[PDB]
DNA sequence: ACCA
């Protein structure tokens, strides 16, 4: 079925299914949806015989230069993807719902690549977007598909930050706080300004595009202190760095961050190491790092992340792709040929 | 346009 | 150096 916004009783069943599934992840919430305001929210959900939700997913609708919409569930369904005949059950309701005013339904779940997945997708009609585009770069797909995940559960027993890690690395994380920074942690207003100026700082220094401070706001708005946390290094009364963490599921995720020009004094790891401390203490099964473009120490993206996650990074399956209008897909994706 | 989120 |  389709969800209807308006109707709180059945907006707050699926929240309980999202919030509480396995597969949760914090852009299939509805929150997400105010988060990206400028898209169109639409969400659909399949139930087993007893009415309960068994899988969800929740889209949101951009524009393009054509007549078409592109339907977007980031790192969505919420279901054991590989199951890909209930997959498929739940990508009809959510064609159904789209009415034919998409171009494609992409969805990029947080799933291992496989062969055999990949194989099992293309036999279903899916066009998949992974190793046949890596060429292309990090940015070949929306989100990217490397990613540097710290796995908890292989450490039980673990009470702080420090016991997951090898000497030399331990060594590293103590820096900062031996030479005076201090962390503190929020999902104020006072937090967030904070962090926007080391966020912006950080981008005019790499000459990268970055967000407006109402995009932060509408996640505040959207997320309890419980959910989304801003975490704040300072020395001496200085800021320093910043970082933003969102828990949801399985795993908290490391999402923004930034630091102020000069002397920092290694501050951005005692960003991380409270934040993985914040992982320990909810007894969370993941602490998610994000993006890397490669496997490599060209890459400064992954020699920074490596200092936290020694495991080989997960490579995800990518954007798999229902396709609904052919000639707009064809015009508008390049498949890496 | 760049890290997605 | 970057430490996103």
């Amino acid at each position: 079925p389709v969800l209807n916004l308006n109707d709180p009783q059945a907006v707050e069943r699926y929240e309980e299914f999202m919030r509480q599934s396995p597969y949760g992840q914090v852009t299939q919430d509805l929150g997400w949806a105010k988060v990206k305001n400028n898209w169109e929210p639409v969400d659909v959900y399949l139930e087993d015989d007893q009415g309960a939700i068994i899988a969800a997913m929740s889209m949101l609708l951009g524009d393009t230069p054509t007549d078409k919409k592109f339907a977007y569930a980031s790192k969505g369904p919420v279901m054991d993807v590989t199951d890909v005949d209930l997959l498929d059950r739940l990508v009809d309701e959510a064609v159904k719902a789209l009415d034919g005013r998409a171009y494609v339904l992409r969805f990029d779940p947080e799933v291992a690549y496989s062969d055999e997945f990949n194989t099992t997708l293309q036999d279903h009609g899916y066009v998949t977007r992974n190793r046949n585009v890596a060429d292309a770069g990090m940015h070949a797909t929306i989100q990217p598909r490397l990613n540097m995940v710290l796995d908890l559960t292989k450490f039980p027993d673990a009470k702080t930050t420090l016991d997951l890690y090898p000497s030399k690395t331990k060594s590293k994380i103590k820096r900062p706080f031996r030479d005076g920074v201090e962390v503190h942690s929020g999902n104020s207003a006072t937090e967030l300004d904070e962090f926007f100026k080391t966020y912006t700082t950080m981008a005019e220094r790499h000459g990268i595009t970055h967000r407006p401070i109402e995009y932060f706001q509408r996640m505040q708005a959207a997320f309890d202190a419980d959910t989304m946390r801003i975490f704040v290094a300072e020395r001496e009364g200085k800021l320093l760095s910043t970082g933003i963490a969102l828990k949801y599921g399985r795993k908290i995720w490391y999402m923004y961050a930034g630091s102020m020009d000069g002397n920092t004094y290694y501050a951005p790891y005692a960003v991380q190491s409270e934040m993985i401390q914040w992982a320990l203490d909810t007894n969370t099964d993941l602490y998610d790092l994000g993006g890397i473009e490669s496997e490599s120490t060209d890459d400064s993206l992954y020699v920074f992340k490596h200092v936290f996650v020694k495991d080989a990074p997960r490579e995800y399956i990518g954007e798999i792709d229902k396709v609904l209008d052919p000639e707009v897909y064809a015009e508008l994706v390049k498949d890496g040929h | 346009a760049x890290c997605x989120x």
